[PDB]
DNA sequence: TAGGGAGTAATCCCCTTGGCGGTTAAAACGCGGGGGACAGCGCGTACGTGCGTTTAAGCGGTGCTAGAGCTGTCTACGACCAATTGAGCGGCCTCGGCACCGGGATTCTCCA
DNA sequence: TGGAGAATCCCGGTGCCGAGGCCGCTCAATTGGTCGTAGACAGCTCTAGCACCGCTTAAACGCACGTACGCGCTGTCCCCCGCGTTTTAACCGCCAAGGGGATTACTCCCTAGTCTCCAGGCACGTGTCAGATATATACATCCTGTGCATGT
């Protein structure tokens, strides 16, 4: 047999096109799944992961920390219009809230 | 009568996190009512999944499923 | 040819684009150029595009009443705006009187009573009170029944006096500027060029901020997030250009912002439509 | 017990090389991955059943991504996916 | 600090921390008190009670935000039972 | 001479339009608006007669439900008049905003 | 323009059906804005389904799917 | 819906009758809370403070 | 290596695009005009602040076994497959519920 | 207590279009076998949930006081409301035209299925080192409780 080239690579991806394919096929989304479908879905999953993790590391640096934690993920997911629309009905454990105090309540 | 174990201070802290400056004293008993109704809805579904699975123990997944079923997805479990 | 006329007229062309009519366009409107790379690069120049281009067809009382309604709606808005302006001026006058009263009560009182009066007025220091009075005076300057009428009349007279004083100041500045012009013009032109460059830079900085606002990676959102994480003109340019057009022989209309923003500048109008002006959405 | 941990880690060390991520945060990110997977796959399945198709092609995944992700998010996602599928086809 | 300022300090304290705001054992006892109305002698994973707590606190916090806007709309700085009920009303939880 | 007092005819209407099933927005304005929008997404679309009616039913159902929530916000603030303020709090508590 | 075809009287009737006694003049333009945002969201999805199906005509089903996607399920069509 | 039709002195169920049937039962209204019914209309309901 | 889903060409029809002309309901207007919004003001009470005592939250140990999870068997139920037939789909039938219209009988407003 | 007259409701006749129904017919639903594995079951292990017990001490809770905020009351008059009214264009009814959604037929390459392999990934140890915990070795320095002196 010729050497096994992982599809993630054949694709230029870190994400597991293989597992994505199993999950689509064994996951009853339909009777038949193309190769294209796994590739594309894996890519989209990688992109969103990248965006979130990037914003989260930005937040972590802003707070002079080396380690991404839940609160960081949360503040990232809330400061972007697009990620906050994608995850607008999601609760993140140990995330906390964004700091917000109404104007009328502020000292006058 | 365990509901009053959700203390006036506990409710106060949650109102503070929610940006509330002053709290009328009737809020505490409303908050208990609201919380109890919410917990009943989630726990009923969690127990429903638990029974289906033929388990006697409610698992973290049963709660996560119950929350997702109610449009309150909980990340972290 | 059908594909390039489908992609040239981009926003949708109201007409059936058959293949055969493009073939008859090719039959009588195409010729192989002799030297292609020189003919092509200077083809869409403005000077002489009218002879290169080949064009193809396809098959008082009611105005016075609308003008009066727009004038009347405009008058009401002006009246509402004038009322709001007057109301704001009155409020500022009342506020100024309040702080002047506090300033008078502070004259001759102990340091403890001055701190109590400043705390009641939510002011940090006597310097903060003087700044608020100065700002309110500058703003006002720029801007039983008989007692009320006298108070309103005096407020209007003060406002009119402030406006007249501001107009007098502007008129004096204009006179001095005219007198200075009767003298040096060069140093005046260098100053006007520097002012123009400064204003253009401000316009570019704003355009950059505007473009960055539709973006994220920009360091602008990262600086904002870092700050949150740490916490957790065109009219002025036209006025200057009008002055340079009148007095500066080296300043041409082409160097104006309006000229740098007009159809005659863009090539895409010459590419789609030609040297004639735009389509007013007519029949033919 | 399979998790998209590995891959979350490879992406992290590609985008912020010296930064780590906590175990809890890894849990949350893995949940994120699973959720987005599910949503896209499900919308794709619905589109398939609605067009009487029985196959989830690249074109189903594309249209799912355009329905689910907002604005610039949608556009960039479509772009990345298309790029990936193109490279795959080329190889 | 002048009155009302300590409240804004407390709000800031609670908005910057990630800790759970209800005591663990009182909440656990409430979960079991409710559960035995649906099925007797239920056992719970330790993590399941924490998942319920995180969801419950997140729900109440979000409700208080909506409640706050209802009060402020009525030109009040105090939240009241009415404000909760309107929030629940418009959310469609009623 | 005769004048029903402000508020009377309003209640007459609230009874009339809460008893009827009819669509309250005229159809042609609506059809034109529906199309006017669609051509920004794809040019030279056609619409099934039923598709425009489905959009109208959903739109009227959305706006009427919004106005209920708006009304409760006004009443909470001790008004009877709905304003931008009311509409916006309604849209927010709901989740739209 | 076409949005101004949603007339002041039309908006009044809808407010009346919702039990509204008195309507500020600013409501009419707010309502138009709110309606336009809603229609844009549904039409975007309806066109998306239409394109996927390789059709040029938007169908009742495309609108019903767009509404169900957005949690506003419509019975009476399809 | 048949009861609603009878109450309105009609033998045919029209969409209105399905709306009245669904909204007047708490359990149907919870099951179909987010659902719009074509030609259904609304329940007659004027808020207490609006009446003279 | 198998085999059938889908991409494609020949074909057409139904329902959507589109126009036109007449009617009238409805939409929008020339001019009056008001009641409930809002601002101000006063007062009392309930919530915030702090101070002291009580009370179980929270840590941490110990122990025990319930029950979740795994593992191996085996059967009975579902997929499939081929023949058969009757329930349901198209569309044609026909008569009655509703729409409508007018007309008359009544409840109601609001202000004298 | 009492009218003008408007909005409202009920009756009755008409008639139309669609509610309730009937004839063919075909293709899907049933019958009747076959088979092979998915899942039910039984047995077994050991994880974690339950239960309990003693102690420390952070917080809760109870109280007192006062103040500022909620709330009631008054008075003014805005910009939205309202009429008959005038204008406008949807609506309605009818008709021509033909776009592209739908059908059939065919053809071919897409992915499923199969037997096979091994390496990528997962569980598990391990080991180490960045930032943190006290400090011997010495001494100068900053701190502020408090006492004394001077001035009012």
């Amino acid at each position: 047999r010729a050497k096994a080239k992982t599809r993630s690579s054949r694709a230029g991806l870190q994400f597991p096109v293989g597992r994505v394919h199993r999950l689509l096929r064994k996951g009853n989304y339909a009777e038949r799944v193309g190769a294209g479908a796994p590739v594309y879905l894996a890519a989209v999953l990688e992109y969103l992961t990248a965006e979130i993790l990037e914003l989260a590391g930005n937040a972590a640096r802003d707070n002079k920390k080396t380690r991404i934690i839940p609160r960081h993920l949360q503040l990232a997911i809330r400061n972007d219009e697009e990620l906050n629309k994608l995850l607008g009905k999601v609760t993140i454990a140990q995330g906390g809230v964004l700091p917000n105090i109404q104007a009328v309540l502020l000292p006058k | 009568d365990n509901i009053q174990g959700i203390t006036k201070p506990a409710i106060r802290r949650l109102a503070r996190r929610g940006g509330v400056k002053r709290i009328s004293g009737l809020i505490y008993e409303e908050t208990r009512g609201v919380l109890k109704v919410f917990l009943e809805n989630v726990i009923r579904d969690a127990v429903t999944y638990t029974e289906h699975a033929k388990r006697k123990t409610v698992t973290a997944m049963d709660v996560v499923y119950a929350l997702k079923r109610q449009g309150r997805t909980l990340y972290g479990f | 040819m059908l594909k390039l006329l489908k992609l040239k007229y981009y926003t949708g062309f109201p007409g059936k684009l058959n293949s055969s009519q493009t073939e008859h366009m090719v039959r009588d409107f195409c010729y192989v150029s002799l030297d292609y790379d020189r003919e092509l690069a200077g083809y869409l120049d403005w000077t002489g595009l009218e002879d290169r281009e080949r064009i193809v067809q396809y098959p008082e009382e009611e105005l016075a009443r609308i003008a009066e309604r727009k004038k009347e709606s405009g008058r009401r808005l002006q009246e509402q705006a004038a009322k709001m302006r007057l109301e704001r001026l009155m409020k500022k006058e009342q506020e100024l009187e309040y702080y002047k009263d506090i300033q008078r009560r502070m004259q001759g009182e102990s340091k403890k009573e001055i701190k109590r009066l400043l705390d009641e007025a939510e002011l940090k220091d006597e310097a903060a009170l003087e700044r608020v009075i100065r700002d309110l005076e500058r703003s006002i300057k720029r801007a039983r029944q008989q007692r009320l009428l006298k108070s309103n009349w005096e407020a209007r007279q003060r406002a009119k006096a402030e406006k007249e004083a501001e107009k007098a100041r502007l008129a004096e500045e204009a006179r001095l500027d005219e007198e200075r012009r009767k003298n040096d013009l060069e140093g005046w032109l260098e100053e006007k060029r520097q002012l123009r460059l400064a204003k253009l830079n401000q316009l570019k900085e704003r355009e950059r901020l505007k473009a960055d606002l539709g973006n994220r990676k920009s360091l602008a959102s990262q600086i904002r997030m870092k700050n949150i994480a740490n916490l957790a003109l065109e009219a002025a340019i036209r006025s200057l250009e009008n002055d340079l057009l009148r007095y500066d022989k080296t300043f041409s209309y082409d160097m104006t912002l309006d000229a740098q923003r007009d159809w005659s500048k863009s090539l895409l109008h010459a590419f789609r439509y030609g040297p004639r002006p735009f389509d007013p959405s007519s029949q033919a | 017990k399979e998790s998209y941990s590995v891959y979350v880690y490879k992406v992290l060390k590609q985008v912020h090389p010296d930064t780590g991520i906590s175990s809890k945060a890894m849990g949350i990110m893995n949940s994120f991955v699973n959720d987005i997977f599910e949503r896209i796959a499900g919308e794709a399945s619905r589109l398939a059943h609605y067009n009487k198709r029985s196959t989830i092609t690249s074109r189903e995944i594309q249209t799912a991504v355009r329905l689910l992700l907002p604005g610039e998010l949608a556009k960039h996602a479509v772009s990345e996916g298309t790029k990936a599928v193109t490279k795959y086809t080329s190889s | 600090y002048r009155p009302g300022t300590v409240a804004l300090r407390e709000i800031r304290r609670y908005q910057k921390s990630t800790e759970l705001l209800i005591r663990k054992l009182p909440f656990q006892r409430l979960v079991r008190e409710i559960a035995q109305d649906f099925k007797t002698d239920l056992r719970f994973q330790s993590s399941a009670v924490m998942a319920l707590q995180e969801a419950s606190e997140a729900y109440l916090v979000g409700l208080f935000e909506d409640t706050n806007l209802c009060a402020i709309h009525a030109k009040r700085v105090t939240i009241m039972p009415k404000d909760i009920q309107l929030a629940r009303r418009i959310r469609g939880e009623r």
